[PDB]
Protein backbone atom coordinates (compact mmCIF):
# COMPACT_ATOMS: atom_id res chain seq x y z
CA UNK A 1 0.00 0.00 0.00
CA UNK A 2 3.40 1.92 -0.42
CA UNK A 3 2.37 5.43 1.33
CA UNK A 4 4.30 4.05 4.08
CA UNK A 5 7.68 3.94 2.72
CA UNK A 6 7.96 8.24 2.48
CA UNK A 7 6.40 8.61 6.11
CA UNK A 8 9.17 7.01 7.42
CA UNK A 9 11.92 9.05 9.81
CA UNK A 10 14.89 11.30 8.68
CA UNK A 11 17.20 9.72 10.68
CA UNK A 12 16.72 6.47 8.11
CA UNK A 13 16.45 8.60 5.11
CA UNK A 14 20.47 7.75 4.29
CA UNK A 15 18.95 4.32 4.52
CA UNK A 16 15.94 4.38 2.16
CA UNK A 17 17.84 6.41 -0.51
CA UNK A 18 19.95 3.58 -0.75
CA UNK A 19 17.26 1.16 -1.61
CA UNK A 20 15.29 3.48 -3.74
CA UNK A 21 18.36 3.39 -5.96
CA UNK A 22 16.77 -0.13 -7.14
CA UNK A 23 13.17 1.36 -7.80
CA UNK A 24 13.13 4.95 -9.50
CA UNK A 25 9.27 5.10 -10.09
CA UNK A 26 9.38 5.69 -6.27
CA UNK A 27 12.58 7.23 -5.81
CA UNK A 28 11.29 10.69 -6.88
CA UNK A 29 8.46 10.73 -3.93
CA UNK A 30 11.97 10.56 -1.24
CA UNK A 31 13.83 12.90 -3.25
CA UNK A 32 11.20 15.35 -2.71
CA UNK A 33 10.11 14.30 0.62
CA UNK A 34 13.76 14.92 1.07
CA UNK A 35 14.06 18.27 -0.71
CA UNK A 36 16.74 16.81 -2.93
CA UNK A 37 14.56 18.43 -6.19
CA UNK A 38 18.02 18.32 -8.33
CA UNK A 39 17.39 14.43 -8.11
CA UNK A 40 13.80 14.42 -8.81
CA UNK A 41 14.18 16.15 -11.52
CA UNK A 42 16.08 13.80 -13.67
CA UNK A 43 14.44 10.89 -11.91
CA UNK A 44 10.93 12.42 -13.12
CA UNK A 45 12.48 13.16 -16.66
CA UNK A 46 14.00 9.44 -16.96
CA UNK A 47 10.81 7.76 -15.91
CA UNK A 48 9.07 10.32 -18.47
CA UNK A 49 11.42 9.36 -21.00
CA UNK A 50 11.20 5.47 -19.91
CA UNK A 51 7.12 5.96 -20.14
CA UNK A 52 5.82 5.05 -23.52
CA UNK A 53 2.94 3.26 -22.62
CA UNK A 54 0.62 5.81 -21.75
CA UNK A 55 1.17 9.63 -23.06
CA UNK A 56 -1.20 11.12 -20.67
CA UNK A 57 1.76 9.82 -18.08
CA UNK A 58 4.20 11.06 -19.65
CA UNK A 59 3.17 14.45 -19.65
CA UNK A 60 2.46 14.31 -16.36
CA UNK A 61 5.79 12.84 -15.40
CA UNK A 62 7.78 15.81 -17.38
CA UNK A 63 4.79 18.16 -15.70
CA UNK A 64 6.31 16.94 -12.34
CA UNK A 65 9.69 17.14 -13.15
CA UNK A 66 9.85 20.15 -14.48
CA UNK A 67 8.11 21.58 -11.34
CA UNK A 68 10.91 19.88 -9.65
CA UNK A 69 13.21 22.06 -11.63
CA UNK A 70 11.07 25.26 -11.12
CA UNK A 71 11.12 24.68 -6.98
CA UNK A 72 15.40 23.45 -7.02
CA UNK A 73 18.32 25.78 -5.78
CA UNK A 74 20.02 25.18 -9.34
CA UNK A 75 21.95 28.04 -10.94
CA UNK A 76 20.47 30.40 -13.67
CA UNK A 77 22.62 28.74 -16.26
CA UNK A 78 21.54 25.22 -15.45
CA UNK A 79 17.97 26.23 -15.05
CA UNK A 80 17.82 27.28 -18.70
CA UNK A 81 19.70 24.65 -19.87
CA UNK A 82 17.10 22.24 -18.05
CA UNK A 83 13.84 24.23 -18.80
CA UNK A 84 14.77 24.02 -23.01
CA UNK A 85 15.60 20.31 -22.34
CA UNK A 86 12.04 19.54 -21.47
CA UNK A 87 10.66 22.44 -23.39
CA UNK A 88 11.59 20.46 -26.89
CA UNK A 89 10.21 17.50 -25.47
CA UNK A 90 6.92 19.71 -24.17
CA UNK A 91 6.84 20.46 -28.47
CA UNK A 92 7.31 17.22 -29.23
CA UNK A 93 4.34 16.02 -27.30
CA UNK A 94 2.47 19.19 -28.67
CA UNK A 95 1.97 17.26 -31.96
CA UNK A 96 0.66 14.70 -30.20
CA UNK A 97 -1.60 16.66 -27.85
CA UNK A 98 -2.67 18.48 -30.84
CA UNK A 99 -4.12 15.52 -33.07
CA UNK A 100 -8.02 16.29 -34.10
CA UNK A 101 -10.93 15.61 -32.23
CA UNK A 102 -12.54 13.42 -35.10
CA UNK A 103 -9.13 11.58 -35.97
CA UNK A 104 -9.02 10.48 -32.71
CA UNK A 105 -12.85 9.67 -32.54
CA UNK A 106 -12.83 7.58 -35.66
CA UNK A 107 -9.83 5.99 -34.44
CA UNK A 108 -11.34 5.48 -31.42
CA UNK A 109 -8.54 6.51 -29.68
CA UNK A 110 -8.47 8.39 -26.03
CA UNK A 111 -5.35 10.97 -25.58
CA UNK A 112 -5.75 9.82 -21.38
CA UNK A 113 -5.11 6.00 -22.53
CA UNK A 114 -3.46 6.07 -25.73
CA UNK A 115 0.39 5.37 -26.09
CA UNK A 116 2.87 7.80 -26.94
CA UNK A 117 3.83 7.68 -30.75
CA UNK A 118 6.90 8.52 -32.55
CA UNK A 119 7.68 10.86 -34.82
CA UNK A 120 6.54 8.29 -38.42
CA UNK A 121 3.41 7.26 -36.21
CA UNK A 122 2.42 11.09 -35.33
CA UNK A 123 3.15 11.83 -38.97
CA UNK A 124 1.32 8.63 -40.33
CA UNK A 125 -1.72 9.79 -38.12
CA UNK A 126 -1.98 13.33 -39.54
CA UNK A 127 -1.31 12.39 -43.23
CA UNK A 128 -4.42 9.38 -43.21
CA UNK A 129 -7.51 9.76 -45.09
CA UNK A 130 -9.57 9.44 -41.77
CA UNK A 131 -7.99 12.87 -41.12
CA UNK A 132 -11.45 14.51 -43.50
CA UNK A 133 -10.34 17.90 -42.06
CA UNK A 134 -6.40 17.96 -43.06
CA UNK A 135 -5.55 21.65 -43.43
CA UNK A 136 -2.05 23.47 -43.68
CA UNK A 137 -1.42 23.12 -40.12
CA UNK A 138 -1.66 19.25 -40.13
CA UNK A 139 0.45 19.06 -42.81
CA UNK A 140 3.25 21.33 -41.44
CA UNK A 141 3.20 19.40 -38.38
CA UNK A 142 3.66 16.52 -40.74
CA UNK A 143 6.60 17.91 -42.24
CA UNK A 144 8.39 19.02 -38.78
CA UNK A 145 8.04 16.03 -37.39
CA UNK A 146 10.16 14.99 -40.03
CA UNK A 147 13.36 16.48 -37.42
CA UNK A 148 12.27 14.33 -34.07
CA UNK A 149 13.60 11.36 -36.30
CA UNK A 150 16.78 9.20 -34.73
CA UNK A 151 19.39 8.35 -37.03
CA UNK A 152 19.53 4.89 -36.56
CA UNK A 153 15.41 3.74 -37.53
CA UNK A 154 15.13 2.19 -40.93
CA UNK A 155 13.23 4.79 -42.43
CA UNK A 156 13.97 7.25 -45.54
CA UNK A 157 12.94 10.47 -43.78
CA UNK A 158 12.63 11.20 -47.89
CA UNK A 159 10.26 8.95 -48.96
CA UNK A 160 8.42 10.08 -45.79
CA UNK A 161 8.54 13.78 -47.18
CA UNK A 162 8.11 12.92 -50.83
CA UNK A 163 4.33 10.65 -48.81
CA UNK A 164 3.58 13.78 -47.09
CA UNK A 165 3.83 15.78 -50.12
CA UNK A 166 1.66 13.56 -52.26
CA UNK A 167 -1.18 13.33 -49.76
CA UNK A 168 -1.24 17.09 -49.28
CA UNK A 169 -1.58 17.00 -53.60
CA UNK A 170 -4.59 14.43 -52.65
CA UNK A 171 -6.13 16.93 -50.80
CA UNK A 172 -6.37 19.47 -53.01
CA UNK A 173 -8.66 19.24 -55.48
CA UNK A 174 -6.92 19.56 -58.96
CA UNK A 175 -9.62 19.81 -61.17
CA UNK A 176 -10.34 21.98 -64.20
CA UNK A 177 -12.11 25.53 -63.30
CA UNK A 178 -14.59 26.77 -65.99
CA UNK A 179 -12.15 28.01 -68.73
CA UNK A 180 -11.73 31.61 -67.50
CA UNK A 181 -9.19 31.63 -64.77
CA UNK A 182 -5.76 31.63 -63.76
CA UNK A 183 -4.26 28.39 -62.42
CA UNK A 184 -1.63 30.62 -60.33
CA UNK A 185 -4.62 32.45 -58.32
CA UNK A 186 -6.43 29.36 -58.52
CA UNK A 187 -3.59 27.49 -56.71
CA UNK A 188 -3.44 29.87 -53.47
CA UNK A 189 -6.88 28.07 -51.53
CA UNK A 190 -4.63 24.46 -51.88
CA UNK A 191 -3.10 23.20 -48.97
CA UNK A 192 0.15 22.43 -50.52
CA UNK A 193 0.20 26.18 -51.55
CA UNK A 194 -0.61 27.52 -48.28
CA UNK A 195 2.60 25.04 -46.87
CA UNK A 196 5.11 26.34 -49.03
CA UNK A 197 3.97 29.69 -48.11
CA UNK A 198 4.65 28.55 -44.54
CA UNK A 199 8.10 27.03 -45.12
CA UNK A 200 9.08 30.79 -46.91
CA UNK A 201 7.42 32.79 -44.08
CA UNK A 202 9.10 30.38 -41.39
CA UNK A 203 12.45 30.73 -43.52
CA UNK A 204 13.49 27.99 -45.46
CA UNK A 205 15.26 27.28 -48.65
CA UNK A 206 12.20 25.78 -51.58
CA UNK A 207 15.40 25.10 -53.32
CA UNK A 208 16.91 22.78 -51.17
CA UNK A 209 14.11 21.37 -49.18
CA UNK A 210 11.68 20.42 -51.78
CA UNK A 211 11.87 16.98 -53.59
CA UNK A 212 12.37 17.22 -57.54
CA UNK A 213 9.37 17.92 -59.66
CA UNK A 214 10.73 15.08 -61.67
CA UNK A 215 10.57 12.57 -58.56
CA UNK A 216 7.35 13.99 -57.07
CA UNK A 217 5.99 12.97 -60.46
CA UNK A 218 7.34 9.79 -60.24
CA UNK A 219 6.30 8.71 -56.78
CA UNK A 220 3.40 6.32 -56.95
CA UNK A 221 1.35 7.00 -54.19
CA UNK A 222 -0.50 9.80 -56.17
CA UNK A 223 -2.78 7.49 -57.95
CA UNK A 224 -5.31 8.96 -60.04
CA UNK A 225 -3.64 12.44 -60.74
CA UNK A 226 -0.77 10.53 -62.32
CA UNK A 227 -2.57 10.42 -65.25
CA UNK A 228 -3.74 14.00 -65.43
CA UNK A 229 -2.29 16.75 -67.57
CA UNK A 230 -4.07 19.97 -65.69
CA UNK A 231 -2.62 18.40 -62.72
CA UNK A 232 0.99 18.01 -64.61
CA UNK A 233 0.47 21.60 -65.45
CA UNK A 234 -0.08 23.07 -62.07
CA UNK A 235 2.05 21.55 -60.07
CA UNK A 236 5.15 22.73 -62.70
CA UNK A 237 3.92 26.31 -62.52
CA UNK A 238 3.53 26.67 -59.11
CA UNK A 239 6.92 24.93 -58.58
CA UNK A 240 8.48 27.40 -60.88
CA UNK A 241 6.56 30.42 -59.24
CA UNK A 242 7.58 29.83 -55.71
CA UNK A 243 10.88 28.36 -56.63
CA UNK A 244 12.23 30.99 -59.03
CA UNK A 245 10.48 33.76 -56.34
CA UNK A 246 13.11 32.70 -53.57
CA UNK A 247 15.92 33.44 -56.50
CA UNK B 1 -26.03 74.73 -0.99
CA UNK B 2 -24.78 71.08 -0.99
CA UNK B 3 -25.22 71.41 2.79
CA UNK B 4 -28.76 72.45 2.67
CA UNK B 5 -29.04 69.66 -0.03
CA UNK B 6 -29.22 70.84 -3.47
CA UNK B 7 -32.60 70.71 -5.05
CA UNK B 8 -32.91 73.55 -8.40
CA UNK B 9 -30.14 75.78 -8.01
CA UNK B 10 -26.65 74.99 -7.96
CA UNK B 11 -26.30 73.88 -12.17
CA UNK B 12 -26.54 77.81 -13.25
CA UNK B 13 -23.79 78.78 -10.72
CA UNK B 14 -21.21 76.22 -11.57
CA UNK B 15 -21.56 77.13 -15.50
CA UNK B 16 -20.25 80.71 -14.54
CA UNK B 17 -17.04 78.66 -13.99
CA UNK B 18 -14.28 77.23 -16.07
CA UNK B 19 -15.35 73.39 -17.13
CA UNK B 20 -12.48 71.78 -15.01
CA UNK B 21 -13.92 73.80 -12.20
CA UNK B 22 -17.92 73.40 -12.96
CA UNK B 23 -17.27 69.39 -13.76
CA UNK B 24 -14.76 69.08 -10.12
CA UNK B 25 -17.32 71.76 -7.73
CA UNK B 26 -20.95 69.76 -9.61
CA UNK B 27 -18.98 66.09 -9.22
CA UNK B 28 -18.21 67.51 -5.24
CA UNK B 29 -22.20 67.68 -5.03
CA UNK B 30 -23.10 64.44 -6.30
CA UNK B 31 -20.77 63.19 -4.23
CA UNK B 32 -23.19 63.57 -1.76
CA UNK B 33 -26.46 62.52 -3.26
CA UNK B 34 -27.75 58.86 -1.81
CA UNK B 35 -31.69 59.80 -2.92
CA UNK B 36 -31.72 57.49 -6.30
CA UNK B 37 -34.89 60.13 -7.57
CA UNK B 38 -32.55 63.31 -6.31
CA UNK B 39 -29.67 61.75 -8.75
CA UNK B 40 -32.17 61.53 -11.55
CA UNK B 41 -33.47 64.80 -11.13
CA UNK B 42 -30.27 66.34 -10.55
CA UNK B 43 -28.25 65.24 -13.72
CA UNK B 44 -31.72 66.56 -15.47
CA UNK B 45 -30.93 69.94 -14.15
CA UNK B 46 -27.14 69.91 -15.26
CA UNK B 47 -28.19 68.78 -18.94
CA UNK B 48 -30.70 72.01 -18.74
CA UNK B 49 -27.47 74.22 -17.84
CA UNK B 50 -24.67 73.09 -20.96
CA UNK B 51 -22.76 70.96 -18.03
CA UNK B 52 -20.19 68.27 -18.82
CA UNK B 53 -22.29 65.54 -17.30
CA UNK B 54 -20.57 62.93 -18.64
CA UNK B 55 -16.45 63.98 -17.23
CA UNK B 56 -18.69 65.04 -14.57
CA UNK B 57 -20.07 61.27 -13.67
CA UNK B 58 -16.86 59.81 -14.38
CA UNK B 59 -15.31 62.31 -11.84
CA UNK B 60 -17.94 61.41 -9.08
CA UNK B 61 -17.24 57.28 -9.93
CA UNK B 62 -13.19 58.17 -9.93
CA UNK B 63 -13.03 60.12 -7.09
CA UNK B 64 -14.90 57.51 -5.14
CA UNK B 65 -12.66 54.75 -6.22
CA UNK B 66 -9.48 57.45 -5.35
CA UNK B 67 -11.21 57.64 -1.81
CA UNK B 68 -9.01 54.46 -0.64
CA UNK B 69 -5.30 55.51 0.41
CA UNK B 70 -4.62 51.96 0.53
CA UNK B 71 -1.78 50.06 -1.11
CA UNK B 72 -1.83 46.50 -2.29
CA UNK B 73 -0.43 45.05 0.91
CA UNK B 74 0.95 41.32 0.78
CA UNK B 75 0.26 40.12 4.54
CA UNK B 76 -3.85 40.56 4.07
CA UNK B 77 -3.53 37.17 2.49
CA UNK B 78 -4.58 36.28 6.19
CA UNK B 79 -7.86 34.46 7.14
CA UNK B 80 -10.23 37.55 7.59
CA UNK B 81 -13.19 36.25 8.20
CA UNK B 82 -17.45 37.48 8.12
CA UNK B 83 -15.58 40.20 5.50
CA UNK B 84 -19.15 41.26 4.31
CA UNK B 85 -20.43 44.63 2.54
CA UNK B 86 -20.03 47.70 4.61
CA UNK B 87 -21.63 51.36 4.11
CA UNK B 88 -17.93 52.11 2.53
CA UNK B 89 -18.62 48.95 0.08
CA UNK B 90 -22.34 50.56 -0.48
CA UNK B 91 -21.13 53.77 -1.35
CA UNK B 92 -19.11 52.17 -4.44
CA UNK B 93 -22.06 49.47 -5.45
CA UNK B 94 -24.19 52.80 -5.12
CA UNK B 95 -21.54 54.65 -7.73
CA UNK B 96 -21.98 52.63 -11.16
CA UNK B 97 -25.64 54.08 -11.12
CA UNK B 98 -23.99 57.68 -12.18
CA UNK B 99 -22.71 55.90 -15.43
CA UNK B 100 -25.69 53.77 -15.99
CA UNK B 101 -28.69 56.65 -16.19
CA UNK B 102 -27.66 57.70 -19.44
CA UNK B 103 -26.65 54.64 -22.05
CA UNK B 104 -23.85 57.45 -23.45
CA UNK B 105 -21.90 55.84 -20.49
CA UNK B 106 -22.48 52.13 -20.60
CA UNK B 107 -18.36 51.83 -21.39
CA UNK B 108 -17.38 54.13 -18.86
CA UNK B 109 -19.66 51.99 -16.25
CA UNK B 110 -17.82 49.17 -17.24
CA UNK B 111 -14.48 50.41 -17.26
CA UNK B 112 -15.17 51.93 -13.73
CA UNK B 113 -17.37 48.70 -12.54
CA UNK B 114 -14.31 46.58 -13.86
CA UNK B 115 -11.73 48.64 -11.58
CA UNK B 116 -14.26 48.51 -8.21
CA UNK B 117 -14.44 44.66 -9.13
CA UNK B 118 -10.76 44.23 -8.92
CA UNK B 119 -11.02 46.28 -5.55
CA UNK B 120 -13.66 43.40 -3.90
CA UNK B 121 -12.10 40.41 -5.70
CA UNK B 122 -8.51 41.37 -3.93
CA UNK B 123 -10.31 42.49 -1.28
CA UNK B 124 -12.25 38.92 -0.26
CA UNK B 125 -15.38 40.63 -0.95
CA UNK B 126 -16.98 38.05 -3.73
CA UNK B 127 -21.00 39.56 -2.97
CA UNK B 128 -19.89 43.21 -3.06
CA UNK B 129 -18.01 42.38 -6.30
CA UNK B 130 -21.61 40.65 -7.03
CA UNK B 131 -23.60 43.65 -6.06
CA UNK B 132 -21.08 45.79 -8.27
CA UNK B 133 -21.81 42.66 -11.14
CA UNK B 134 -25.59 43.58 -10.71
CA UNK B 135 -25.03 47.47 -11.24
CA UNK B 136 -24.04 46.42 -14.63
CA UNK B 137 -27.12 45.95 -17.17
CA UNK B 138 -26.75 42.48 -18.77
CA UNK B 139 -27.12 44.68 -22.41
CA UNK B 140 -24.36 46.87 -22.13
CA UNK B 141 -21.79 44.27 -23.80
CA UNK B 142 -24.06 45.30 -26.94
CA UNK B 143 -24.89 48.35 -26.25
CA UNK B 144 -21.08 49.24 -26.88
CA UNK B 145 -21.20 47.86 -30.26
CA UNK B 146 -24.51 50.16 -31.25
CA UNK B 147 -22.47 53.06 -29.91
CA UNK B 148 -19.65 52.26 -32.43
CA UNK B 149 -21.68 51.12 -35.71
CA UNK B 150 -23.71 54.41 -35.91
CA UNK B 151 -21.41 57.46 -35.36
CA UNK B 152 -18.34 56.04 -33.93
CA UNK B 153 -16.30 55.66 -30.24
CA UNK B 154 -12.89 56.38 -28.65
CA UNK B 155 -11.29 54.10 -31.69
CA UNK B 156 -13.52 52.16 -34.39
CA UNK B 157 -13.07 49.54 -31.84
CA UNK B 158 -12.07 50.94 -28.21
CA UNK B 159 -8.86 49.35 -26.72
CA UNK B 160 -9.56 50.61 -23.52
CA UNK B 161 -13.30 48.69 -24.12
CA UNK B 162 -12.43 45.34 -25.74
CA UNK B 163 -9.70 44.88 -23.13
CA UNK B 164 -12.60 46.06 -20.80
CA UNK B 165 -15.57 43.88 -22.29
CA UNK B 166 -12.78 40.61 -21.63
CA UNK B 167 -12.00 41.55 -18.07
CA UNK B 168 -15.84 41.85 -17.50
CA UNK B 169 -16.12 38.53 -18.89
CA UNK B 170 -13.04 37.28 -16.81
CA UNK B 171 -14.86 38.50 -13.69
CA UNK B 172 -18.16 36.80 -14.29
CA UNK B 173 -16.10 33.39 -15.40
CA UNK B 174 -15.04 33.77 -11.47
CA UNK B 175 -18.41 34.64 -10.09
CA UNK B 176 -19.43 31.54 -11.85
CA UNK B 177 -16.50 29.41 -10.31
CA UNK B 178 -17.03 30.91 -7.03
CA UNK B 179 -21.02 30.45 -6.71
CA UNK B 180 -21.07 26.67 -7.64
CA UNK B 181 -18.25 26.18 -5.17
CA UNK B 182 -20.74 28.06 -2.36
CA UNK B 183 -23.46 25.80 -3.24
CA UNK B 184 -21.18 22.73 -3.95
CA UNK B 185 -19.75 23.82 -0.04
CA UNK B 186 -23.20 24.08 1.52
CA UNK B 187 -24.42 21.01 0.53
CA UNK B 188 -21.71 19.07 0.71
CA UNK B 189 -21.35 19.74 4.57
CA UNK B 190 -25.07 18.49 4.37
CA UNK B 191 -24.23 14.99 4.32
CA UNK B 192 -27.00 12.69 5.83
CA UNK B 193 -25.59 10.79 9.23
CA UNK B 194 -25.81 7.06 9.63
CA UNK B 195 -28.39 5.76 11.60
CA UNK B 196 -26.47 4.40 15.13
CA UNK B 197 -26.11 0.99 16.17
CA UNK B 198 -28.64 0.75 19.35
CA UNK B 199 -26.78 -1.59 22.17
CA UNK B 200 -28.94 -5.24 22.59
CA UNK B 201 -31.54 -3.81 20.71
CA UNK B 202 -35.20 -5.25 20.99
CA UNK B 203 -37.19 -7.10 17.88
CA UNK B 204 -39.17 -3.34 17.44
CA UNK B 205 -35.74 -1.56 17.74
CA UNK B 206 -34.30 -4.12 15.05
CA UNK B 207 -37.01 -2.76 12.85
CA UNK B 208 -36.81 0.74 14.05
CA UNK B 209 -33.12 0.54 12.77
CA UNK B 210 -34.03 -1.15 9.43
CA UNK B 211 -36.69 1.38 8.81
CA UNK B 212 -33.72 4.09 9.59
CA UNK B 213 -30.83 2.62 7.53
CA UNK B 214 -33.32 1.79 4.78
CA UNK B 215 -33.93 5.59 4.64
CA UNK B 216 -30.32 6.58 4.68
CA UNK B 217 -29.27 4.35 1.92
CA UNK B 218 -32.58 6.53 0.15
CA UNK B 219 -30.78 10.01 1.62
CA UNK B 220 -27.44 9.37 1.09
CA UNK B 221 -28.19 7.86 -2.69
CA UNK B 222 -30.06 11.85 -3.41
CA UNK B 223 -27.46 13.32 -1.51
CA UNK B 224 -24.35 12.10 -3.90
CA UNK B 225 -26.75 12.09 -7.03
CA UNK B 226 -26.57 16.24 -6.08
CA UNK B 227 -23.19 16.20 -5.24
CA UNK B 228 -22.36 14.57 -8.27
CA UNK B 229 -23.78 17.47 -10.57
CA UNK B 230 -22.41 19.99 -8.62
CA UNK B 231 -19.74 18.46 -9.05
CA UNK B 232 -19.42 18.60 -12.39
CA UNK B 233 -20.65 22.31 -12.44
CA UNK B 234 -17.97 23.40 -10.25
CA UNK B 235 -15.27 22.11 -12.31
CA UNK B 236 -16.65 23.32 -15.92
CA UNK B 237 -16.28 26.96 -13.52
CA UNK B 238 -12.99 26.27 -12.25
CA UNK B 239 -11.83 24.65 -15.63
CA UNK B 240 -13.50 27.97 -17.88
CA UNK B 241 -10.71 30.14 -15.45
CA UNK B 242 -7.75 28.31 -15.00
CA UNK B 243 -7.73 27.19 -18.89
CA UNK B 244 -9.69 30.57 -19.67
CA UNK B 245 -8.99 31.44 -23.58
CA UNK B 246 -5.89 32.53 -24.93
CA UNK B 247 -4.32 35.77 -23.57
CA UNK B 248 -5.99 33.67 -20.46
CA UNK B 249 -7.84 34.94 -17.58
CA UNK B 250 -7.46 38.95 -15.97
CA UNK B 251 -4.63 38.84 -19.18
CA UNK B 252 -5.87 41.70 -22.35
CA UNK B 253 -5.23 40.81 -25.74
CA UNK B 254 -5.35 44.98 -27.34
CA UNK B 255 -1.99 45.38 -27.62
CA UNK B 256 -2.68 48.90 -29.40
CA UNK B 257 -4.32 49.64 -25.90
CA UNK B 258 -3.53 52.79 -23.45
CA UNK B 259 -1.43 52.43 -20.38
CA UNK B 260 -3.14 52.06 -17.44
CA UNK B 261 -1.05 50.90 -14.56
CA UNK B 262 -3.68 50.72 -11.71
CA UNK B 263 -5.60 48.07 -13.34
CA UNK B 264 -2.29 46.16 -14.64
CA UNK B 265 -0.98 45.76 -11.58
CA UNK B 266 -4.68 44.91 -10.25
CA UNK B 267 -5.02 42.20 -12.99
CA UNK B 268 -1.16 40.84 -12.23
CA UNK B 269 -1.92 40.85 -8.56
CA UNK B 270 -5.39 39.08 -9.34
CA UNK B 271 -4.09 36.49 -11.26
CA UNK B 272 -1.74 35.62 -8.35
CA UNK B 273 -4.56 35.84 -5.60
CA UNK B 274 -7.07 33.67 -7.63
CA UNK B 275 -5.53 30.93 -9.94
CA UNK B 276 -3.50 29.38 -7.38
CA UNK B 277 -6.35 29.59 -4.78
CA UNK B 278 -8.66 27.97 -7.85
CA UNK B 279 -6.59 24.91 -8.16
CA UNK B 280 -5.92 24.45 -4.32
CA UNK B 281 -10.32 24.68 -4.10
CA UNK B 282 -10.33 22.50 -7.28
CA UNK B 283 -7.59 19.60 -6.20
CA UNK B 284 -9.81 19.91 -2.85
CA UNK B 285 -13.04 19.35 -4.73
CA UNK B 286 -11.96 16.78 -6.64
CA UNK B 287 -10.11 14.81 -3.82
CA UNK B 288 -12.84 15.12 -1.27
CA UNK B 289 -14.95 12.93 -3.88
CA UNK B 290 -12.71 10.42 -4.78
CA UNK B 291 -11.36 11.80 -8.37
CA UNK B 292 -8.13 11.33 -7.62
CA UNK B 293 -6.69 10.98 -11.09
CA UNK B 294 -8.10 14.29 -12.25
CA UNK B 295 -5.96 15.97 -9.13
CA UNK B 296 -3.40 15.07 -10.55
CA UNK B 297 -3.97 15.91 -13.98
CA UNK B 298 -3.52 19.54 -12.10
CA UNK B 299 0.34 19.42 -13.00
CA UNK B 300 -0.02 19.19 -16.58
CA UNK B 301 -2.09 22.33 -16.41
CA UNK B 302 -0.30 24.36 -13.98
CA UNK B 303 2.99 23.45 -16.06
CA UNK B 304 1.32 24.05 -19.32
CA UNK B 305 3.12 26.95 -21.94
CA UNK B 306 -0.35 27.83 -22.88
CA UNK B 307 -1.74 29.26 -19.90
CA UNK B 308 1.93 29.58 -18.07
CA UNK B 309 0.27 29.15 -14.65
CA UNK B 310 3.26 27.97 -12.80
CA UNK B 311 4.13 32.06 -13.25
CA UNK B 312 1.28 33.02 -10.75
CA UNK B 313 2.19 30.38 -7.78
CA UNK B 314 5.01 30.95 -5.44
CA UNK B 315 7.59 28.59 -4.88
CA UNK B 316 6.18 27.60 -1.38
CA UNK B 317 2.60 27.19 -3.30
CA UNK B 318 4.46 25.23 -5.67
CA UNK B 319 5.76 23.02 -2.63
CA UNK B 320 2.64 23.14 -1.42
CA UNK B 321 0.51 21.73 -4.16
CA UNK B 322 3.10 18.86 -5.18
CA UNK B 323 2.17 17.90 -0.82
CA UNK B 324 -1.54 17.73 -2.15
CA UNK B 325 -0.83 16.10 -5.41
CA UNK B 326 1.03 13.31 -3.56
CA UNK B 327 -2.46 12.89 -1.02
CA UNK B 328 -4.01 12.12 -4.27
CA UNK B 329 -0.92 9.53 -5.49
CA UNK B 330 -0.91 7.81 -2.53
CA UNK B 331 -5.14 7.38 -2.46
CA UNK B 332 -4.51 6.25 -6.17
CA UNK B 333 -1.88 3.50 -4.69
CA UNK B 334 -4.60 2.58 -1.56
CA UNK B 335 -6.86 2.20 -4.35
CA UNK B 336 -3.93 -0.81 -6.62
CA UNK B 337 -3.73 1.97 -8.91
CA UNK B 338 0.55 3.16 -10.17
CA UNK B 339 1.68 6.83 -8.58
CA UNK B 340 -0.32 8.41 -11.05
CA UNK B 341 -3.27 6.25 -11.43
CA UNK B 342 -2.91 3.81 -14.19
CA UNK B 343 -2.93 0.00 -14.17
CA UNK B 344 -0.47 -2.05 -12.54
CA UNK B 345 -0.12 -5.28 -14.99
CA UNK B 346 1.59 -8.35 -13.28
Amino acid sequence: KRGKLLSQPISQHGQLANFLQAHEHLSWLHEINSQELEKAHATLLGLANMETRYFAKKKTLLGLSKLAALASDFSEDMLQEKIEEMAEQERFLLHQETLPEQLLAEKQLNLSAMPVLTAPQLIGLYICEENRRANEYDFKKALDLLEYIDEEEDININDLKLEILCKALQRDNWSSSDGKDDPIEVSKDSIFVKILQKLLKDGIQLSEYLPEVKDLLQADQLGSLKSNPYFEFVLKANYEYYVQGQI
Amino acid sequence: LIREKHTNLIAFYTCHLPQDLAVAQYALFLESVTEFEQRHHCLELAKEADLDVATITKTVVENIRKKDNGEFSHHDLAPALDTGTTEEDRLKIDVIDWLVFDPAQRAEALKQGNAIMRKFLASKKHEAAKEVFVKIPQDSIAEIYNQCEEQGMESPLPAEDDNAIREHLCIRAYLEAHETFNEWFKHMNSVPQKPALIPQPTFTEKVAHEHKEKKYEMDFGIWKGHLDALTADVKEKMYNVLLFVDGGWMVDVREDAKEDHERTHQMVLLRKLCLPMLCFLLHTILHSTGQYQECLQLADMVSSERHKLYLVFSKEELRKLLQKLRESSLMLLDQGLDPLGYEIQL
